[PDB]
């Protein structure tokens, strides 16, 4: 359900600080509005209102119309702007890690076994892995900048 | 850092649809509760003044 992992979900850029703060404030205010309000309709004490009013058939007609149905500020799920954006963002971030993040793990395992191991023949394969490891270290500083 | 960012970006992308749906669903419950309490308070105030 993660303040511990929800705030650290962004990368090295600080541009996602405004979007993360707006989503957390709207989610906290949504649960506080439903808990502070009553989870029922209305009382409508018609037993003490029809016998106390001066006008005849006044409180009886207003109680039947209020207990039926009325309008409210609601909306439907037709404008699914955030639902369509979740599938497109995962194709460029979650699906993109299968060829970028997974390729770095396979190259790191082959470079560690070749640099730690037969003699002159294994040194030639470790020489090419050393150049790729040195280029990855320089690209790591550019990716964070 | 790239492996941890894969699960973080996937969870943040799916959280945008749940955060927008929670604010829209809470707005309908707050408007229906305020409209029902306004009709009950107006009927109780008129009944108390008539009694």
């Amino acid at each position: 359900l993660d303040w511990t992992k929800i705030v650290s979900k962004l990368g090295l850029s600080g541009q996602t600080a405004a979007a993360l703060t707006s989503f957390k404030k709207r989610n906290d205010e949504a649960k506080r509005i439903l808990f502070e309000l009553k989870q029922q309709p209305s009382n409508v004490d018609f037993a003490f209102y029809k016998s106390t009013l001066k006008n005849t058939a006044i409180v009886d007609k207003i109680q039947s119309d209020v207990s039926k149905f009325t309008p409210s500020k609601a909306n439907l799920s037709k404008q699914l702007n955030l639902i369509e954006s979740f599938e497109a963002k995962a194709l460029e971030n979650a699906k993109e890690t299968e060829s970028v993040v997974l390729a770095e793990l396979t190259d790191l395992e082959k470079t560690l076994e070749n640099i730690e191991s037969x003699x002159x023949x294994x040194x030639x394969x470790x020489x090419x892995x050393x150049x790729x490891x040195x280029x990855x270290x320089x690209x790591x500083x550019x990716x964070x900048x | 850092d790239q492996v941890s960012n894969l699960k973080d970006v996937v969870s943040t992308t799916k959280a945008l649809f749940e955060m927008s749906k929670e604010t829209a669903a809470l707005e309908a419950e707050a408007f229906e509760l305020k409209q029902k309490v306004a009709v009950a308070s107006e009927a109780k105030s008129v009944l108390d003044s008539w009694v």
